[PDB]
C-alpha cells in the first residue's frame, strides 16, 4: 500500500497512543448521527433516537470496539490488507449487505475523531497518511463484494 | 435542509472561529492538497509549499465566503451567487473536489475545537458544508 | 438545470421509448447488477438470475416512474414527493448509486435508439436523470 | 485488471472491430458535449461551442482517435495499465493538470459510444467487461498523480 515508511511510521506512532475502547465507540457513534441512514444496519441496538440515546449506547459502544479491533489488527498487516479482511468483506457483503460506500464514511469519521482526540498532533502529513489507511481499508472491504 | 438547530450549531461554532478563520481555511487547504493531491490541479499556480503566502490569503477568502454565507443561511443560494458562477463557470471545479474540501475543513475544526465538536455540532457543519457545496456546484450546466 | 431544449429533448426520446419503456428499465437493471454488483446490496430480497420476474416486475416501475416524470418534468419534485420519501427516509439509498443507473439507462437508451441517441440528446437526458436522481436524494437528512 | 479470460476475450472480439476513426470522435466529441467544463483544456481546437462544431472539429476527431489508440495499447497491456500509461499520466498531471475524475467520465462515454455503435451486440455481460476495464484505464491515467 504506497504508504512510505515514514508514512506507515507516523501512523503507527500515533495509534499507540489510541485509546481503542473509546474510539472505536466514538467513531461508530458519530457515523450513526452524522450519517443516519447508517442506522438501519443496526436496529438491534435499541434506541438511536437522539445524539445522546447513541453516544451513550453500551451496544453501539462495544460494537465500536469489535470494529476498532479490525481496524487496529490490519494496521499490523499495511501490507496485505485484502487479505487481512477477506473474511469480513465477504461477510459485510453477503450476511449484512452494506454498500461498500459507508466504509468511506466511517473512514473518514474515524479521521475526524482522530483530529479531535489528537490536536495540532495530527498534522496534515499524519491525516495524509490516515486517508491513505481508511481507503485502503475501505477498498479492502469490499474487495469481496460480487 | 438546514434546521433551526442546525442553524444556531453552525453559528455558535463559526462564532467560535471568530478570528482565527483566514488560519482555519489555509490549514485545510493545506489538508486538503496534502491529503488529495488531485486537488492540486486547480491551482497550477498557486505555490503551494508548507507555510505559503499564497495559501494562507487564499486560505482566507474562503473562510471569509463561509462567514458571509454563515451570515446569510437562510438566503445561501443568492448570497454565494457570485462564487457558484467562479466556481461552476470559470473554474468548473468538479464536486467531488467539495466534498474533499468539506472533509477536511471539519478536520481542521475538529483539530482546533475539542469543547465544541460535538456530535450534533459534527453533523451540522456537514450539512452547512453540503449545503455550501451544493450551492456553489449548481450552476454546473 | 432543465433547458427547454433539453425539456424538449427528453418528451422527444422518451416518446419514442414508449411502449418499450418497461422492458428497457428491465435491462437497466440488469446491466447495473452486473456491472456494479454494489448496488445488489439493495436488492437481496429479490432473485437476480438473468431475467427474473422480479427484475422484469420491478423495470416497469421504474421506467414508469420515468414516464411520470417526462410527463411532469416541468415541476419533477412535487411529482416525485412520494418516491423521493421512499428513496431517502425509509430506503436510503446512496446517491452514488443513482449515478450508476443513469448511466446504464443511457446505455440501454443509447444501446435501443441509434438515430435518436444524438450528442444534444445524450446530453439532455444526462442533465435529465440526474435532475432526477437529485429530487429523490434530497429528502435523507 | 483482474478479468476473466471469457472477459478478457468478450472485450477483444468486440474491439476488433471497432471503427477506431469513427468511435474515437464520437467520445471524444460527446465528453465535450455532455460534460461541458471539458472544453476547457481543449480551448485551443477551435470552435466547440455547439454540438455540430464539436462533432465535426476535425482536431478533435483527430485527437479522437488518438485517445482511441492509446486505448488500444491498454487492450493489449491489460495486466500492466500502470507501466503503459505511466507517461500518459505525468503528462495529464504536470502539463495539462488535468483533474482524474474527468477520466471516468470519458470512459463512460466511451461505454456509451459503444453501446450506441454495436446494439443488441453490445449486451450486458460485454458491458460489465469494458465497465472494469475502463475503470482500469482510469486508475492508470491517475496512479502518478503528486
Ligand atoms: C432513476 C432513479 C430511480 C427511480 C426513478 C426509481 C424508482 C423506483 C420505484 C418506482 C420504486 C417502486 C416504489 C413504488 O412502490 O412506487 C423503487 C423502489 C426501489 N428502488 Fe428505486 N428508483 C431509482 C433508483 C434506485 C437505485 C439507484 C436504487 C439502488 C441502487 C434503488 C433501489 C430501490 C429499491 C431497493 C426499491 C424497492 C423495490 C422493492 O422492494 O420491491 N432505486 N424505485
Ligand atoms: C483515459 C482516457 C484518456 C486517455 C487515454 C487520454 C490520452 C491522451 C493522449 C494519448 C494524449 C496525447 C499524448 C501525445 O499526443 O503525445 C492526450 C493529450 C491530452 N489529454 Fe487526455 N486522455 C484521456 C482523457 C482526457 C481527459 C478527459 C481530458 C480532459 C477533459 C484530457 C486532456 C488532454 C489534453 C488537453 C491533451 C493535449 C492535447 C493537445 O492539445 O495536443 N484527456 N491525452
Amino acid at each position: 500500500v504506497h504508504l512510505t515508511p515514514e508514512e506507515k511510521s507516523a501512523v503507527t506512532a500515533l495509534w499507540g497512543k489510541v485509546n481503542v475502547d473509546e474510539v472505536g465507540g466514538e467513531a461508530l457513534g458519530r457515523l450513526l448521527v452524522v450519517y443516519p441512514w447508517t442506522q438501519r444496519f443496526f436496529e438491534s441496538f435499541g434506541d438511536l433516537s437522539t445524539p445522546d440515546a447513541v453516544m451513550g449506547n453500551p451496544k453501539v459502544k462495544a460494537h465500536g470496539k469489535k470494529v476498532l479491533g479490525a481496524f487496529s489488527d490490519g494496521l499490523a498487516h499495511l501490507d496485505n490488507l485484502k487479505g487481512t479482511f477477506a473474511t469480513l468483506s465477504e461477510l459485510h457483503c453477503d450476511k449484512l449487505h452494506v454498500d461498500p460506500e459507508n466504509f468511506r464514511l466511517l473512514g473518514n469519521v474515524l479521521v475526524c475523531v482522530l483530529a479531535h482526540h489528537f490536536g495540532k498532533e495530527f498534522t496534515p502529513p499524519v491525516q495524509a497518511a490516515y486517508q491513505k489507511v481508511v481507503a485502503g481499508v475501505a477498498n479492502a472491504l469490499a474487495h469481496k463484494y460480487h | 435542509v438546514l434546521s433551526p438547530a442546525d442553524k444556531t450549531n453552525v453559528k455558535a461554532a463559526w462564532g467560535k472561529v471568530g478570528a482565527h478563520a483566514g488560519e482555519y481555511g489555509a490549514e485545510a487547504l493545506e489538508r486538503m492538497f496534502l491529503s488529495f493531491p488531485t486537488t492540486k490541479t486547480y491551482f497550477p499556480h498557486f505555490d503551494l509549499s508548507h507555510g505559503s503566502a499564497q495559501v494562507k490569503g487564499h486560505g482566507k477568502k474562503v473562510a471569509d465566503a463561509l462567514t458571509n454565507a454563515v451570515a446569510h443561511v437562510d438566503d445561501m443560494p443568492n448570497a454565494l451567487s457570485a462564487l457558484s458562477d467562479l466556481h461552476a463557470h470559470k473554474l468548473r471545479v468538479d464536486p467531488v473536489n467539495f466534498k474533499l474540501l468539506s472533509h477536511c475543513l471539519l478536520v481542521t475544526l475538529a483539530a482546533h475545537l475539542p469543547a465544541e465538536f460535538t456530535p450534533a455540532v459534527h453533523a451540522s457543519l456537514d450539512k452547512f458544508l453540503a449545503s455550501v457545496s451544493t450551492v456553489l456546484t449548481s450552476k454546473y450546466r
